[PDB]
RNA sequence: AUGGUGAA
RNA sequence: GUUCUUUGUAAAGUGCCUUCGAAGAGUCGAGUUGUUUGGGAAUGCAGCUCUAAGUGGGUGGUUCCAUCUAAAGCUAA
RNA sequence: GUUUGACCUCAAAUCAGGUAGGAGUACCCGCUGAACUUAAGCAUAUCAAUAAGCGGAGGAAAAGAAACCAACCGGGAUUGCCUUAGUAACGGCGAGUGAAGCGGCAAAAGCUCAAAUUUGAAAUCUGGUACCUUCGGUGCCCGAGUUGUAAUUUGGAGAGGG
């Protein structure tokens, strides 16, 4: 073994891109496997971090001079580094990867409920979101539901991705009090690696067993919700999960967020139409009021606690 | 003329086409770059999965409410010498659900997790 | 441009300008090396008219020689020994001391490639001309071999081995003379 | 600290710019409120969008109510505000830059409209954009244990919703939504209890790529949002949907 | 086997190992190549077209 | 002990006066490398398939510079202190008095590279100038020689 | 004499 | 000999007319201490002191005239 | 701005690419330098601008395109041979030392910088990298370089235009 004080200054690396790398791998101190070190520093992504780094001296010298012709050029020539070459070293079976996307929806799911602040990035953020849609969009699709769980912390779910029960809680929709405990640093490098991650598969969910990566989205649906029933999918059972709610007309009401249970619906198969919407052969309302005041005969009027009894 | 030269040059060189013009090199980089982690790559460690819960939740059996000697007993007690990250609350509608108060840290701590251990 | 200014005004040198100049100098160069590499010719003027290009290739070394054989020789001796794949063009004084006397040597690396190719001094790489200096073909070396034209250098002007072995040596031939 | 001369004539040319400015837009909506047209520009209210090749709609402003969302900017370069835009920024309290506000556009609010223009940007907003505005940002002022009220923490709960308001029908957080989106007669009074929307700025840092793109940004600004200085100025709308993109 | 591999993944690239350069001689890995010693002054080239060694015979 | 055509620099343009000439001359930026690469591969794609007058740029070769005083054509000219040989530049303040060219020495040789693409400059000049800019640089001119040639009238002297 | 090798 | 390509208001040459037209300094030289020669007009060189000029300067011939252009470099037989 | 950013300088590395040493040595180029011996003893003349030693090159080296020789109805880079000639000249005129121009011939070849601005565009080069027809070419990136790299000029002039 090595000491931790010993592998930066052998890397010659930042201490902090020791830390960015060190998640990349997964490598832990059991102290710091010493081979595995010396398996690292032979690895392309230890050539950008150098070069990301020259790339800032050779930056800030041309805006300090004053050159912002030159300043621009600068980024339109420069690359990004990929972290394809990190993921088959580290996911070699695709179904070892469905195990451990397990706590890539757990972080990914939490950020698209996220502000926007200094220390966060909106683009990743509106990725996030937009990979949670995108998520949703072919568990909704091809109905692959098996258990859920409304809880105290968020919404659990569960789910077959070719057998393998995923976990993925997500949050209330609130805002989120940041505390200044946290790092972003770790964590979005965490996102980081679990965003290219979740690419991927999303492009193997679809392009081996469903449809094209990814679809396009519909915007004018995007303008009302800017959920799950916008973002809509082209090509090109055996549970009765699957078999819930078949041509089973809902009406969903304000009470409810629709955005945590339009989901189990159209994940079920029944058609979900809100309040919401604007701004009949529906059948049920869900609500949540001690006055309700429209009661007709068509509609079958329950409390959503019971759609969750179905599920479990 | 030395401009006027050099221009005649790089006219020369399209004529035989070493050189791309920077309009076509947009084009070259619009097919390019957006197909970016849109291809197939497949065709030890057990890494500790989180528990899975069921029936601790928003609406429980209410003798899962925690004494209420033991509200401020949590409370006072400190972190990870600690049993529950939370106490459970009782909630009859789905509307009253509040504000989840920390699931930020949550997984700040469970990323500590995935890389220090 | 310049080098006609430069030129006048190098001419003046006990001049009150160019005079202060030597006090300052003559005191960093003590402070610095016996032999060390300035990166810019002090006097840019004299480097040209020596044959010296601000190009990648050439080099100026400073150097420092004792007063009281010729001291111009002596100082491209030395660099040739410490600067060895190089080889010696041309030197030129500089500044002077009481005890010292220094001189910034200009060298051309025939093994870089930008010398190797341009046709004006692609001559040096040619191994005929290793050590200049160390056979007296540099300007102070011909300069004290006493090469010139004329009939002062009646005795030395091909050769002054070559002039004796050709006078104190009898040549005959077959049908003698 | 020590101030240059060249800041304070700057300072003084601008703002005397903008004190010629509201003075002639201030004679001119009265003269259109009182309606004594034998001289004047002209003659209805005027609205114009900017969005994307750089289009530039201008349109009519009918008696139609809309719903606007305005963002605090930060403009220009060496503007004290004057007396008349220190007010009507306080009255919609975007006294801090990056905060924002719904408002309602009536016939008697683009009069004021055209007094704060160069020190905000205005729009229409999407029903998306109005939530996941709010479900992501919110403020609520209220009493905290005992003493301690103006911690305007966070739309943590709905029953906070059922506390305050409440008896109007208000009962959770999304049925403000709808009292925001759908003209309702309790929009003030929810709107008095969401006081601003603290957005982020977009640059936010110095650095390497950060002072670039400050730069890069700073100048689509110059572009996206034109400084009319007319009698007769249109209010200049831009898309509210992309800005919150960048803004949330 | 182990050198044309070798060789195979130094495919016309500069700069490849000492090991499997041409030996010739110390003076000849020296020297001007044919490409350097041929590399004339562009005023040169320009006198070789206006005025190039003729071809003649001297009597009738 | 400095004899006077020496330390004629380090008496140098004030804080506000290299400002404002930086406020000038940094508009009149020669273009660069990649800048003007890219313009002939403009000028490559637009000519070969289907006028322009003369741009001003300062000037910055010390032989041009030379050159352009006693010319006469330049207008203004920037000269760095801190010149590794000092004897480079020394016969050029009193080039420029002789000639009646108006000069000013600036401070910074680093300085003077920024505004011309270049690592350093030494000397630094604007021949000619756009016609919005015309009275700015004349004012300037009339600044410079208030405050750098009437101050120190007797530069020329003491040691 | 030049240059070198050895040496209570 | 056999071809494949030659381009750009490109690269020169020649005669006339018109307007300009910069060529090497601690070097030349001077005194002296040594070395070099058979060198008489210290030849050549080095050391040390001082150190120029531009209708200039170096070298020779009986008052002018002739002759080259140093203090940079390359080059086969 | 009590940050930060330009440069210049000094560093660094088991980084990338190179290169110098040593052997041989007849010839060549430099540096250093005796004594036996000759005129009568020996300070010069004389052994000797030798031998040994030292440094450096090559197939040759060195020299070389005049700051030359001449005194003529002028020659015209250098090197070598024949001759000038044992002449001029020097030498306690003595041991003796010892050229050169011309002439005949061998072989013949000339040119490149620095010098006043490309200023309507550093027009130049290194290196890395990607390909190609690889003693190299091209695209792209990087560095050098305005304290000047290219083109144009070297007194035989030359340049600007017409």
């Amino acid at each position: 073994f090595i000491t931790r004080s010993q592998a930066v200054r052998k890397l010659q690396v930042s201490l902090a891109d020791f830390r960015r790398l060190c998640i990349f791998k997964g490598i832990y101190p059991r102290f710091y496997y010493a081979k595995d070190i010396q398996y690292l520093m032979h690895e392309p992504v230890l050539a950008k971090f150098r070069e990301h780094k020259t790339f800032a001296r050779k930056l800030t010298r041309a805006l300090g001079r004053g050159e912002v012709s030159s300043a621009k050029r600068l980024e339109e020539n420069r690359d990004s580094y990929t972290l394809d070459h990190i993921i088959k070293e580290r996911y070699p079976s695709f179904p070892d990867a469905i195990r451990d996307i397990d706590d890539a929806l757990n972080m990914l799911f939490l950020f698209s409920n996220l502000p926007s602040t200094n220390q966060v990035s909106s683009k990743i953020i509106n990725d996030a979101q937009k990979i949670c849609n995108q998520w949703l969009a072919y568990v909704a699709k091809e109905r692959l539901v098996r258990k859920v769980f409304v809880s105290i912390k968020g919404v659990y779910y569960q789910a077959n991705i070719k057998g393998e029960e995923v976990r993925w809680l997500v949050p209330f929709k609130f805002p989120e009090n940041i505390p200044s405990d946290v790092d972003f640093r770790i964590m979005l490098t965490f996102l980081e690696f679990y965003s290219t991650l979740l690419h991927f598969v999303l492009y193997k969910l679809y392009t081996d067993s469903g449809l094209i990566y990814p679809p396009k989205l519909d915007l004018k649906k995007d303008k009302i919700i800017s959920g799950l029933s916008s973002y809509i999918l082209e090509s090109r059972y055996d549970s009765p999960v699957a078999s819930l709610f078949s041509a089973f007309v809902f009406y969903v009401s304000r009470e409810v967020p629709i955005d945590i249970l339009e989901f189990l619906i159209l994940s079920c198969g029944g058609n979900v139409i809100s309040e919401a919407a604007m701004d009949s052969k529906v059948t049920h309302q869900i609500v949540d009021r001690p006055v309700l005041k429209n009661k007709v005969a068509g509609r079958t009027y329950i409390q959503p606690q019971w759609i969750f009894d179905c599920i479990n | 003329k030395n401009e006027a030269k050099r221009v005649m040059k790089i006219v020369r060189a399209i004529r035989e086409g070493r050189i791309i013009p920077p309009k076509k090199l947009k084009e070259m980089k619009e097919k390019e770059k957006i197909e970016n982690y849109q291809y197939d790559l497949w065709g030890l460690r057990a890494p500790k999965l989180p528990p899975p819960t069921n029936e601790e939740s928003y609406n429980p059996p209410e003798e899962y409410l925690l004494s209420p000697e033991e509200k401020e007993a949590w409370e006072n007690t400190e972190y990870s010498e600690r049993e529950r990250n939370f106490i459970p609350q009782k909630y009859s509608a789905l509307r009253k659900v509040p504000g989840y108060g920390e699931s930020i840290r949550e997984r700040f701590e469970r990323s500590l997790d995935l890389y220090l251990a | 441009g310049a080098y006609k200014y430069l030129e006048e005004l190098q001419r003046k040198k006990q001049s009150d300008v160019l005079r202060f100049l030597q006090r300052v100098r003559v005191w960093e160069y003590r402070q610095k090396n016996v032999i060390h590499r300035a990166a810019r010719p002090t006097r840019p003027d004299k480097a040209r008219r020596l044959g010296y290009k601000a190009k990648q290739g050439f080099v100026i070394y400073r150097v420092r020689v004792r007063r009281g054989r010729s001291l111009r020789a002596t100082a491209e001796e030395r660099v040739g020994r410490r600067a060895a794949n190089l080889r010696v063009l041309n030197s030129y004084w500089v500044n002077q001391d009481s005890t010292y006397k220094y001189f910034e040597v200009i060298l051309v690396d025939p093994q870089h490639k930008a010398i190797r190719r341009d046709a004006r001094y692609n001559w040096i790489c040619d191994p005929v001309h290793k050590h200049r200096e160390a056979r007296g073909l540099t300007a102070t070396g011909k300069k004290s071999r006493g090469i010139n034209k004329g009939h002062k250098f009646n005795n030395t002007k091909a050769g002054r081995r070559k002039t004796w072995k050709r006078q104190n040596t009898l040549s005959l031939w077959r049908y003698r003379k | 600290k020590f101030v240059r001369a060249e800041s304070i004539v700057a300072k003084t040319l601008a703002t005397s710019r903008e004190k010629e400015r509201i003075k002639r837009v201030s004679i001119l909506e009265d003269k259109k409120a009182k309606n004594e047209t034998q001289h004047i520009a002209s003659g209805k209210d005027f609205i114009l969008k900017i969005t994307e090749g750089l289009i530039r709609e201008k349109t009519t402003y009918d008696g139609k109510p809309a719903l606007l969302f305005i963002v605090r900017v930060r403009g220009p370069l060496a503007v004290n505000i004057p007396n008349k835009a220190f007010k009507i920024l306080s009255l919609l309290r975007l006294v801090e830059t990056n905060t924002g506000v719904f408002v309602k556009l009536t016939k008697n609010v683009y009069p004021l409209l055209k007094v704060i223009a160069p020190y905000v940007v205005i729009g229409k907003p999407s029903l998306s954009s109005i939530r996941s505005l709010i479900q992501k940002r919110g403020r609520i002022i209220y009493k905290g244990e005992n003493e301690a009220e103006p911690h305007e923490i966070v739309l943590n709960d709905n029953n906070i919703v059922e506390e305050q308001l409440g008896d109007h029908g208000i009962i959770c957080v999304e049925d403000i939504i709808h009292e925001i989106a759908t003209m309702g007669e309790s929009f003030s009074v929810c709107n008095f209890f969401l006081q601003p929307f603290k957005l982020n700025r977009e640059v936010s840092g110095f650095g390497s790529l950060n002072r670039l793109r400050k730069i890069k940004q700073r100048e689509a600004e110059s572009r996206t949002r034109q400084f009319s200085n007319a009698a007769t100025a249109p209010v200049i709308e831009v898309d509210i949907d992309s800005l919150l993109a960048k803004l949330n | 086997q182990q050198r044309e591999a070798v060789r195979q993944l130094y495919k016309g690239k500069k700069y490849q190992p000492k090991d499997l350069r041409a030996k010739k001689t110390r003076a000849l890995r020296r020297a001007l190549t044919k490409f350097e010693a041929s590399q004339v002054t562009e005023k040169q080239r320009k006198k070789q077209i206006a005025f190039p060694q003729r071809k003649y015979a001297i009597k009738a | 002990k400095v004899p006077p055509t020496i330390a004629q620099f380090q008496y140098t343009l004030d804080r506000n006066t290299a400002a404002e000439t930086f406020k000038l001359f940094n508009k009149y930026r020669p273009e660069t490398a990649a800048e003007k690469k890219e313009r002939l591969t403009k000028e490559a794609a637009a000519v070969a398939e289907g006028a322009s007058p003369k741009p001003y740029a300062v000037k910055y070769g010390l032989n041009h510079v030379v050159a352009l005083i006693e010319n006469k054509k330049a207008k203004l000219v920037l000269i760095a202190n801190d010149v590794d040989p000092i004897e480079l530049v020394v016969f050029l303040p009193a080039l420029c008095k002789k000639m009646g060219v108006p000069y000013a020495i600036v401070k910074g040789k680093a300085r003077l590279g920024t505004l011309v693409n270049q690592k350093t400059s030494a000397v630094a000049a604007l021949t000619e100038v756009r016609a919005e800019d015309e009275a700015a640089l004349a004012k300037l001119v009339s600044t410079i020689d208030a405050n750098f040639a009437d101050k120190y009238d007797e530069v020329k002297k003491h040691w």
